[PDB]
């Protein structure tokens, strides 16, 4: 009557680590998707500074 | 060079190990000096040629990628046993002696002997028992899965190793790319179109059962590869798995076998159940020749065929037989 | 026996569900400063996007 109720928890435990991994996973793939859209939008800042710098130095020169 | 080994086989015949002395005026000669120099360029450029070898880890299979680093290894050992022999020490010597420091700076440096040799040394516990080779051979999907969970195994033996997360992971693919042509090579052998649809769900049941144990050991390895970034947190910061297995559509492709063939076979047994008249309308017997028909047209794609034109094939079909279940629908 | 067990594996579960939430908690928290992140990079990028922008309109323009 309790041995049963004993293999419920353990379905219980098998559940709840299937739910974790699966949450973690997902997670952790927003997380990479995340950081990937983060360097993209650095390379672009970057870029786009370097377009400033250079920009403002023959605005200088031309003035 | 010639002389070296003259004056080397002179010592010996003697009894002695030979020395920078036993040249006697030939160790300031300016021309044998030379002579040596280019010996020794010739040396290192071709010792270069060894070292600094690399392999993509994404081209062939990892077969091809165990006999690659084993022949490597085996190949640095045997350059090493060169290089420790008394013949390149005495040639090294005598550069010494002539102040010729170009050469012997370069030899000691230039080659990356250690380095490499460095390398191979913790690349060895990780490829030193593979059983890929054994899953090629093996045929029986459980002695596949017995394969996988080995391969796993001696992919958890990396936490002691240097070898790099990103190229394990290759070789990860290439466990996949492997696993692909065998399981095609199963499922073509066996014919899974014309056999009994019971057996057919047993197999694919074992099928999916191997597919669950890869899902498993991948995630069992990967906490541990990432448990291994952290400890080495400050040297590798390049986590993207971003992983792709080979198998992975044809696990698709599988999966699809399956919902088809039962939702067709489902609803083979109730048109059967509901078009007998109460004891025949032609139109009934219209129905189940069509579905039926259906069935073989489908039959004429082959389920195992994962390319383009495989996967518009198939769509081909699965629209033809969606339209023709759909008279009946 | 199997009162020993049973309240071992329920504290256990609950134990579990405390390493899943503060992993959930941690990612989550990670994934808003992530989110963070590339919202200002992309306001650096406008901010320097209309700046480049109005430079070639002004290169042009004093061209």
């Amino acid at each position: 009557q309790l041995q049963d109720e004993l293999e419920r928890q353990q379905l219980h435990l098998r559940e709840a680590d299937r739910e974790k991994t699966r949450a973690v996973q997902e997670l952790s793939e927003q997380n990479q998707r995340l950081l990937d859209q983060l360097s993209r939008a650095s390379e672009v800042e970057r870029q786009l500074s370097m377009q400033v710098h250079a920009l403002k130095e023959d605005f200088r020169e031309k003035n | 060079h010639p002389m070296i080994t003259n004056v080397a086989k002179q010592c010996y015949e003697r009894g002695e190990k030979p020395k920078v002395t036993d040249f006697g005026d030939k160790v300031e000669d300016p021309t044998f000096l030379n002579q040596l120099q280019s010996g020794v360029n010739r040396w290192i450029r071709e010792i270069q040629k060894v070292t600094k070898l690399d392999r993509d880890p994404a081209s062939g299979t990892a077969l091809q990628e165990i006999s690659f680093w084993l022949n490597l290894e085996r190949a640095l050992y045997r350059i090493q046993e060169k290089r420790e022999s008394p013949e390149v020490l005495l040639t090294l010597d005598i550069l010494k002696h002539g102040k010729r420091f170009h050469a012997t700076v370069s030899f000691d440096t230039d080659t990356g002997l250690k380095q490499a040799l460095e390398t191979v040394n913790d690349y060895n516990p990780l490829m030193k028992d593979f059983p890929l080779n054994d899953l090629l051979s093996a045929t029986e999907l459980d002695k596949i899965r017995q394969a996988l969970v080995a391969i796993f195994t001696h992919l958890r033996k990396i936490r002691n190793t240097k070898y790099p997360i990103q190229r394990a992971l290759r070789l990860v693919e290439a466990i996949s790319r492997d696993l692909s042509s065998q399981l095609l090579k199963v499922l073509g052998t066996r014919k899974l179109m014309h056999v009994a649809y019971e057996e057919f769900e047993k197999v694919m049941v074992a099928c999916f059962e191997v597919f669950q144990t890869w899902d498993d050991e991948y995630e069992k390895l990967q906490v541990l590869l990432r448990d291994i970034v952290k400890r080495k947190r400050e040297e590798n910061l390049k986590m993207v798995w971003r992983i792709n297995p080979a198998h992975r559509k044809l696990q698709a492709r599988l999966d699809q076998m399956r919902k088809f063939r039962r939702q067709h076979e489902q609803l083979r047994a109730v048109i059967v159940r509901v078009l007998r008249p109460q004891v025949f309308d032609a139109a009934d017997a219209n129905a189940i020749e069509e579905v039926n028909l259906a069935y073989e047209n489908v039959k004429e794609v082959d389920g195992l065929d994962v390319s383009k034109e495989g996967t518009e094939a198939w769509e081909a079909a699965m629209k033809r037989y969606d339209e023709r279940i759909d008279r009946v629908e």
